[PDB]
């Protein structure tokens, strides 16, 4: 199966190369411009992989829209407003490096 | 109304006799090629389903496609209570009670049913109420009876449990002041890519005070003043040529201590304006979502 | 009236001493026949008060007319019985 | 509202809202004392003010079976024209569309 | 987690067609029961 | 500790009264709940009024229909005077009761002309008239009218309760607690939990304020907490309270 | 009047006693006259000869016997009594001082005891403890025998047909010979004892040149067995012995404190350890013990041992030689290679029930065995020549475990008197409930369904709904128990192209290895058969083509449907939906007086008043003397005609009396004086039902016509004209009691004459205590006077002053009678007083 | 930062032990805390502000 | 609906005020008697029973609004002081 590390981004230092299950559907194709923090793959994602990078800006966006996803399909209406007030209590805490 | 029943108030769709036609051809040649040897028995488990299950939607579609033209207060059903009413066709347009599914079983055929397993019986059932199931028939229809009162009895036990989460934190989450003390800089600027890739919508956008002056293209005087509200019809000239950053006051952007004012949140939604002070935004939100 | 904020500190010997007023020794709980708890015993009144309303175990104040007197054979006061 | 029986009559628009049917269900009846919840019966807790969802925007109260029977009656017309004429004498049919 | 309500009613439900979108029906009987130290304040104050 | 033992029967005679349900064999659920009176009853053309009113709201999500060769064919058995053998998955058939129709009084579809009592203006497009083979199923008594005011209470729980002659409260459970918050209300919800429960001392007082047309004070503090304070006091742990 | 009759399809047989299945299994448990030796004597074989050996005790069974009751029949309905008989039982004890019964002289020898007591069976088939009639139903569970599951992971093994072998005895032992490769070859015992398998096989004698030396060349799997005997590269032989060549002494190495050594070792696993002076200390668990045998004599576990297995060795294994070790594991090879013997888990054929009579026998036995935890302490008690007579066996230890089985288990339940027709379908039901290894509350899908052997079997139809749907069921028409457990279902047999009109009763354990075609199958003449693809079924499994194959038919078409969802009109237009909330909704009937036959049926409501036992039945010819409607008395020509001396068998007709569910259960004469009835003939219709058909409900007439709104959601308006008839009118009748006590104060009694100050208590109470019957009043009166003096007959002085303005009467003794509870009045039915009757009332 | 909190939910063995060593002053400020004690509601209709 | 009721929560920007101003208020008049209301009694609810009218409710005193005024302890303080209210018999 296919090896590198998750779609590994080639900088101008070292790169890096892990391992992960063939059990993954691709997403993101060549040739894109990509960050950390992203979304690579499908589905959910880790909150404290992306916290690394996102911020809270950002990682609060996503938490509040991917709920906003399985509501979608359904056919049931409801404000994204709704979500952005509960998911600010998890930004009342922040370790020290 | 005057709506009634009667023994020839259970006419049959002519067009029945039309979708069959072309099933009995295929069945005319499922059997055929089974004695030669070329076709196995599992081969033709799952061929019969790809042509019944999709000739008894049809029949109801054409129907309702008559009773629509020259007549339409045409009466039909039987003779018992519930919630549905005479005139199968009048009450299934009205919008009241009665899915192409429940209707199908009165003026069409019976369809498919399925194993205890969960295969699919092989020879179907068009043998309608009307002119009496077989036996052998009725053996089967007893099979996929079975499936409706078993996978609803997960949702009437207890959806509550995601609301069961949410109140027992944000119970604090409640509207403090009207304004805070922030800016108009440091606070949320919602791209327009998001979601899974870049599927947009104006559901964030719905209902929100913008924060800075937007300066969007087009003539002068076109700017959006830095202390307006937003409703449905302002948000679409938004996102029709803009494309880009938009500043507007969040939740998450709020400079105070345990709570968000009213500017911050938007619309109330409950009725037709600004949020009032007092608004349990953090209690509301969790049965919002908890009770679909 | 009404509720403010509440405070909370570790339990000290010297202040649990105050609230009580002696020790128990005897295991024996009350009596079947005249219904008495049994003296310096789980029951007693000589530490938990008494168990009827203005009057001791034994007998020696019963009329209302002793608003509160401790006793010199008994040796429990006398209240109603809320303060149990 | 007084009325001569031992049953709890409960409105038929409203029944949208408690999902439940006439067919031998049961319901609980709670009586405020205090003034003061009185009032919020009659400012949030009353079904006249509470007409839209909370969660969408939309009205949750609409017109179930017979109550829109009526109206889908009176409101019918035949539809199927021809085009467009003088039309002043021969066919008046009813009250076709 | 659950405290008994000291004034509460409950029977079969029906339809009420004279009933308006702001009312409800209740049993006869049982609105002497509920408000019942409400229907003696005001029957001390008038005659009965 | 007992000298003799005497029993006594108590038979009642319970008549039909508007709460019980009825359903006959093919599963027609249903209630009574106004009884219509003979003045504003429509009859037919020799006059007669119709023994009782159903109702034709519900029936393609039944898909039962099968009673329609018992309220024909029995009206057609009627007016010819014979009993109808019919074994299952078989029996009669469309074209052998059809034929069978055509003798009976008149009709033949069913569907008579019905007049109308109320206005006099017959019905437009008639409707059926048939015999219908119902049942009136017992009348449980876990659906009886029940309602409490006042009771008896514990000690140390001092609670509602619900004893023989006296009725029982309705429990005030959790899931009606959340709902109330969300409105964001107050005195509505510190009552069900104080007062009408708990609260003991808060309770005569409040019944002595209603009597005289006045209003109840505020609530004091619940004895399931003034008691948690002793119950924690047990426990190596000291707790005091404390104002402003 | 004609009869137009249409449908016929005439069968060949009818349908047989919907009551035979609770009839005839009882009646063999007790064994009284008819048979000597069987059901109940294989009850005593069980716990005698009961041995206490503590010296020279010894004590054996011999024969039992079946007397008198205890007192009369009639008088154990009004106390609470379980009406049963007592057994008698002989016992030969002997002394240490040589004191056997046997002898005339020193020899004592008792032959009549009466200690236990079981209930008995009459008429119908109900027992009857307390009062209240108890009926036991019977259940379904999967029986006990070698099967063949599966096992998750793995994916690299060995084992039977799939992977681990799992049998099922009852609780001998789970015998696993798995195979795990590595090192230590992986075999349990009883739980998970943990050991190598390479000493086990020496210990049967097998020498390291038998089991991987002549099967390791079809298989290299044995990475397990090639570990202890250490078999690298060729080398030396001799001198070079580990644990698998030697047998006796075995190779002495190992990582630990013990070592190990085959033979003597498989004892070592237990710390500490002990000398091997007991070379039976476990193996005599596995050979001569109920262990092996899961019946009587392998009278179950012969079709499921034989059949896949090799074939037997005695009624367990034996001594040294164990023969149940090696027809095993010759099987887990066997399919290894390619043969074919998969066991389904759904499957009708292997679970049988166990009904009453069966039932009777595992709680008697428990019952019985019960006492001997007590005659062994009463033993230590025992002086000398007195602990021979009933000084030991106890009557309530036995009488103990049988009556908490009649009326506290999950197979005891109340029968449902709601209806006369719901009573023979409660008992024709079989819930799935019953033990925890038999029935688990697993996710079971494709178990909670209907399978399509269901089909003469178990009704897909009449199943109650709700969250126990699948469990709980209903049996059919023509679906009869024998004596084994599995439901037999008639079936015609065939041989290529003919056909035998004769049926064939087959269980379901042949009818999936066997072809059953369809009955609604075209066929000209016994001789040849009119089609080439007939339409017929497998084991849960559609087949199609060939007539040759098929050697069975369906006889009848209504061998689906149950007993009581046959009644109802039109069944092929009515949805299995429907059909079932038809069925489960008329089993809550009630009977009313305006009770009338539909104007249609099916012709079967007349089979069920009949086999259900309401109506009366003549047992003899006579003409009739009385027709009262409360008694009815028939005299029959077996004596001369004498006023005092004839056949006098008076029928109690039961008039308006109690119920399980308050219901109304009455008989109304519909046989006239004088007119000569003989056998069969019907003397009084039952409650609800006319002529002894149907008649639950009646029939009214209908304008089918909405009614502006008021009929919204399920709600109907009826005319008033009804209730002018008053047709329906349901008695449901209480219970109301008064008890006096033995109150410090004084005993109060019960008179007419009360020194009451009223005149309201005295207008009832005249009868001298009692009052008449038949009356009127309302909710709050006095039903019987009471006359309990309070206060120690002293008035106090505080209290003389309230009465004094409201005139001053205060009476000693006051009116204290029992007042009637809220809600709803009624009249009385029957006054019954015991003033100290000289009976034995307790 | 209250002690109540977490005692009115998840693992309250432990925070009755952490704010009797160091004396927590925990003021009516959340919502639970106040249904266990009795007072009017701190927010929604009666609040601060 | 009902009688002035809508009209109240048209008139201020908000909702959530109009609870108290017919809460806090009309809870203390029947505890402090009647007097305390020294509006006209133009402003009172009407009740049909008997060609009569009862009882008082409220609704109808919301005119004159301010911002600033009394903390929220007195409310209940000085109330209860000027007047004492009870029930006698004769």
């Amino acid at each position: 199966g296919k090896r590198r590390l998750v779609i590994t981004p080639v900088d101008g230092s070292d790169p890096y190369e892990e391992m992960i299950p063939k059990w993954r559907q691709l997403n993101v194709f060549e040739g894109e411009r990509v960050e950390r923090g992203d979304v690579i793959s499908d589905g959910p994602e880790a909150p404290h992989d992306i916290l690394r990078l996102r911020g809270v800006h950002a990682v609060t966006r996503y938490i509040v829209n991917e709920v906003q996803d399985v509501y979608r399909l359904q056919g049931v209406k409801i404000n994204d407003k709704h979500i952005e007030v509960i998911v600010r209590q998890m930004l009342r805490k922040a370790t020290i490096v | 109304s005057g709506a009634s029943v009667g023994i020839d108030d259970m006419v049959i769709p002519e067009k029945k006799h039309e979708i069959i036609s072309e099933a009995e051809a295929e069945v005319a040649e499922i059997q055929e090629q089974f004695q030669s040897g070329l076709v196995t028995a599992g081969e033709r488990y799952n061929k019969v389903i790809d042509i019944w299950a999709a000739a008894n939607d049809r029949v109801s579609k054409a129907m309702m496609d008559n009773l629509q033209t020259e007549t339409v207060i045409n009466r039909d059903g039987q003779e018992e209570k519930q919630v549905s009413f005479n005139s199968i066709y009048m009450m299934a347009d009205s919008g009241a009670r009665g899915s192409a599914a429940q209707i199908r079983q009165l003026a069409g055929m019976r369809g498919l049913m399925a194993k205890p397993d969960g295969s699919i019986i092989e020879t179907p059932i068009t043998a309608n109420f009307r002119e009496g199931l077989n036996v052998l028939q009725y053996f089967i229809s007893t099979h996929g009876a079975r499936k409706g009162l078993a996978d609803t009895a997960l949702k009437t036990a207890n959806s509550g449990y995601l609301t069961r989460r949410l109140v027992d934190v944000a119970q604090d989450l409640v509207v403090t002041e009207d304004d805070c003390g922030t800016h108009e800089g440091i606070m949320m600027t919602p791209v327009i890519e998001g979601g899974d890739v870049k599927e947009p919508l104006r559901d964030r956008v719905l209902g929100r005070v913008t924060a800075e002056d937007v300066l969007k293209p087009g003539t002068a005087d076109i700017l959006v003043p830095r202390n307006t509200l937003l409703h449905e019809q302002w948000c679409d000239l938004l996102e029709e040529n803009s494309v880009d950053a938009v500043k507007v006051r969040s939740v998450v952007s709020c400079d105070t201590d345990f709570g968000v004012c009213a500017h911050c949140y938007g619309r109330d939604l409950a009725r037709g304006h600004i949020i009032n002070k007092g608004e349990a935004i953090g209690v509301i939100a969790a049965q919002s979502i908890g009770e679909p | 009236e009404e509720f403010d904020a509440i405070k909370i500190a570790l339990a000290s010997p010297d202040m649990i001493r105050s609230w009580s007023f002696g020790e128990v020794k005897k295991p024996e709980t009350i009596n079947y026949r005249t219904f008495k708890p049994e003296r310096d015993g789980l029951f007693c009144a000589r530490i938990f008060g008494p168990v009827k309303d203005y009057e001791c175990l034994c007998g020696k104040y019963k009329r209302l007319k002793h608003r509160g007197v401790i006793c010199e054979k008994c040796g429990v006061e006398v209240t109603q019985t809320k303060v149990r | 509202v007084l009325i001569e029986g031992k049953a709890i009559q409960l409105h038929p628009l409203v029944c949208a809202a408690y999902n439940a049917d006439f067919d031998g269900d049961q319901m609980a009846v709670h009586v405020p004392l205090t003034l003061e919840a009185q009032l919020e019966a009659r400012a949030l807790m009353m079904s006249t003010n509470n007409i839209l969802s909370p969660a969408n925007g939309e009205p949750i109260i609409v017109p179930s079976q017979d109550v829109v029977l009526g109206l889908y009656y009176m409101t019918r017309d035949c539809v199927n024209a021809k085009g467009e004429g003088m039309v002043l004498t021969g066919p008046k049919e009813a009250e076709r569309l | 987690l659950g405290k008994r309500v000291d004034y509460s009613g409950r029977s079969v439900i029906t339809v009420g067609p004279y009933l308006r979108l702001h009312q409800c029906g209740l049993p006869k009987k049982m609105a002497l029961e509920l408000f019942k130290p409400f229907i003696y304040g005001k029957l001390e104050l008038r005659g009965l | 500790g007992v000298l003799k033992i005497v029993k006594v029967y108590l038979a009642v005679k319970r008549r039909i009264q508007p709460g019980d349900k009825m359903a006959g064999r093919h599963g027609n659920k249903g209630v009574i709940s106004k009884i219509n009176p003979i003045e504003d009853m429509p009859y037919d053309e020799n006059g007669t009024p119709v023994d009782i009113v159903l109702n034709p709201l519900g029936v393609p999500s039944r898909m039962n229909i099968g009673q329609i060769l018992e309220t024909h064919l029995g009206m057609a058995a009627k007016g010819i005077g014979m009993p109808i053998a019919t074994p299952v998955f078989d029996g009669a058939k469309e074209a052998e009761i059809k034929e069978l129709l055509k003798l009976g009084d008149l009709p033949t579809s069913g569907q008579i002309r019905l007049y109308d009592g109320r206005t006099g203006e017959q019905f437009e497009r008639p409707v059926t008239v048939g015999y219908m083979y119902m049942l009136k199923l017992n009348h449980l008594v876990d659906d009886k009218m029940h309602a409490r005011s006042t009771g008896s209470y514990s000690l140390v729980t001092q609670q509602p309760l619900g004893g023989k002659a006296q009725f029982g409260g309705q429990r005030f459970g959790e899931m009606e607690v959340w709902a109330l918050e969300a409105y964001g209300a107050a005195y509505t919800l510190q009552e069900m939990l104080t007062v009408k429960s708990d609260d003991v001392n808060g309770r005569t007082k409040m019944y002595k304020n209603i009597v005289d047309g006045n209003h109840q004070m505020e609530p004091g503090m619940p004895e399931s907490f003034n008691v948690l304070l002793k119950e924690i006091r047990s426990l190596g742990i000291n707790i005091e309270l404390e104002d402003e | 009047r004609i009869r137009k009759d249409f449908g016929k399809r005439p069968q060949v047989l009818d349908v047989p006693y919907l009551l035979s299945i609770q009839l005839d299994s009882f009646q063999k448990f007790i064994e009284q006259d008819p048979e000597g030796q069987y059901g109940l004597e294989a009850a005593f074989r069980s716990v005698f000869p009961i041995q206490s050996y503590s010296g020279n005790s010894e004590l054996q069974y011999v024969s039992y016997r079946l007397g008198e009751p205890v007192f009369d029949v009639q008088e154990c309905q009004i106390r609470g009594v379980t009406y049963s008989a007592p057994l008698r039982v002989k016992l030969r004890l002997v002394i240490y001082e040589r004191e056997a019964p046997e002898g005339t002289v020193k020899d004592i020898k008792e032959q009549e005891v009466y200690m236990g007591e079981i209930p008995l069976m009459t008429d119908n088939g109900t027992f009857v403890i307390n009062g209240t009639e108890r009926v036991i139903v019977s259940q379904l569970h999967r029986s006990p025998g070698v099967f063949f599951d599966s096992d998750k992971g793995k994916t690299h093994s060995s084992g039977k047909v799939l992977y681990n072998a799992r049998i099922i005895p009852y609780r001998g032992s789970w015998l696993d010979f798995e195979f795990d490769p590595k090192d230590n070859l992986f075999v349990r015992i009883d739980r998970r004892r943990k050991l190598p398998a390479t000493i086990i096989l020496r210990a049967l004698n097998y020498t390291t040149e038998q089991i991987l030396d002549l099967f390791f060349e079809k298989v290299d799997l044995l990475a397990k067995l090639s570990q202890s005997g250490h078999k690298r590269i060729e080398t030396l032989f001799t001198n070079d012995l580990d644990h698998g060549p030697y047998i006796s002494e075995t190779l002495r190495v190992d990582p630990t404190n013990d070592r190990l050594s085959a033979l003597v070792e498989i004892y070592r696993m237990m710390r500490p350890g002990e000398p091997p002076t007991r070379e039976a200390a476990e193996s005599l668990f596995e050979n001569l013990f109920f262990s092996e045998d899961r019946y009587d004599l392998s009278a179950v576990g012969r079709m499921k041992f034989n059949r896949s297995l090799l074939r037997e060795e005695i009624e367990g294994s034996g001594i040294l030689s164990k023969d149940d070790i090696i027809d095993v594991m010759k099987k887990l090879i066997d399919i290894r290679n390619g043969k074919g013997e998969v066991d389904d888990i759904d499957h009708l054929g292997n679970r049988r029930i166990r009904s009453v009579g069966e039932m009777a026998e595992n709680q008697f036995r428990v019952g019985l065995v019960r006492v001997e935890r007590a005659v062994k302490e009463r033993l230590s008690l025992g002086d000398l020549d007195t602990l021979m007579p009933q000084d030991m066996i106890n009557a309530k230890p036995i009488s103990a475990a049988v009556k908490e089985f009649f009326g506290s288990s999950q197979l005891s339940q109340f029968m449902d008197q709601n209806n006369p027709l719901s009573e023979i379908t409660h008992k024709r039901r079989i819930s799935a409930l019953g033990p925890g290894g038999l029935t688990r509350e697993r996710a079971g899908f494709e178990v909670r369904d209907v399978h399509p052997t269901h089909y003469g079997r178990v009704c897909p139809i009449e199943t109650p709904e709700g969250p126990n749907i699948g469990l709980i069921n209903s049996l059919s028409v023509y679906a009869q128990t024998n004596e084994y457990g599995f439901l037999e279902t008639p079936y015609r047999k065939v041989t290529d192209g003919v056909v035998t009109d004769e049926i064939h009763y087959l269980s379901a354990i042949e009818e999936g290895n066997y072809v059953i075609a369809q009955a609604n199958s075209n066929l000209d003449e016994e001789g040849h058969f009119v089609e080439d693809l007939v339409t017929c079924r497998s084991k849960g499994e559609s087949s199609l083509f060939s007539r040759d194959q098929v050697d069975y038919m369906d006889v009848s078409t209504q061998q689906v449907v149950s007993v009581g969802a046959s009644l109802i009109p039109f069944l092929e237009h009515d949805d299995a939906n429907r059909a079932l909330m038809g069925a489960n909704m008329q089993r809550q009937a009630v009977p009313t007086l305006r009770a009338d036959k539909p104007l249609v049926g099916t012709g079967m409501e007349r089979a069920v008043a009949v086999d259900s036992g309401v109506t009366a039945v003549a047992k003899r010819g006579g003409v009739v003397q009385y027709v009262d409607a409360s008694r009815i008395v028939i005299k029959v020509n077996e004596d001369e005609m004498y006023p005092g001396e004839a056949g006098i068998d008076i029928y109690n007709l039961t008039k308006y009396t109690r119920s399980n569910q308050n219901t109304c259960i009455n008989q109304m004469p519909c046989v006239s004086l004088g007119e000569p009835v003989e056998r069969g003939d019907v003397l009084a219709d039952g409650p609800s039902t006319d002529l002894g058909e149907l008649a639950l409900g009646q029939n009214m007439r209908v304008a089918f016509m909405p009614w502006n709104g008021y009929n919204f959601e399920d709600s109907i308006l009826v005319s008033e004209r009804v209730v002018q008839e008053d047709r329906f009118t349901t008695i449901h009748i209480q219970e109301l009691a008064c008890v006096s006590r033995d109150t410090k104060l004084g005993p109060e009694e019960i008179t007419a004459d009360i020194p009451n100050v009223g005149e309201a208590a005295l207008s009832k109470l005249d009868e001298s205590g009692i009052v008449y019957i038949g009356a009127e009043v309302t909710g709050g009166d006095i039903l019987v006077g009471k006359v309990t003096p309070k206060g120690e007959t002293q008035l106090t002085p505080e209290e003389k002053l309230l009465r004094a303005i409201f005139g001053e009467k205060a009476s000693d003794v006051k009116d204290s009678s029992l007042r009637v509870p809220n809600g709803v009045s009624g009249t009385v039915i029957d006054v019954q007083v015991f003033t100290r009757d000289g009976v034995e009332k307790d | 930062e209250s002690f109540i909190s977490a005692a009115s939910f998840q693992e309250t063995t432990r925070v009755l032990t952490e704010a009797a060593v160091a004396g927590k002053r925990d003021e009516l400020r959340g919502l639970k805390e106040n249904v266990i004690v009795g007072r009017l509601i701190p927010a929604g209709t009666g609040y601060a502000y | 609906a009902r009688v002035t009721v809508q009209d109240a929560v048209e008139k201020i920007g908000n909702r959530f005020d109009l609870v108290l101003v017919a809460a806090r208020r009309a809870r203390q008049m029947q505890v402090g008697g009647k007097d305390p209301l020294v509006p006209e009694e133009n402003d009172k609810t009407t009740v049909i029973a008997l060609r009569e009218i009862e009882e008082g409710l409220i609704n109808n005193q919301i005119l004159d609004v301010r911002e600033r005024q009394e903390q929220q302890e007195q409310e209940a303080a000085e109330l209860q002081a000027v007047t004492a209210i009870a029930e006698g018999r004769r």
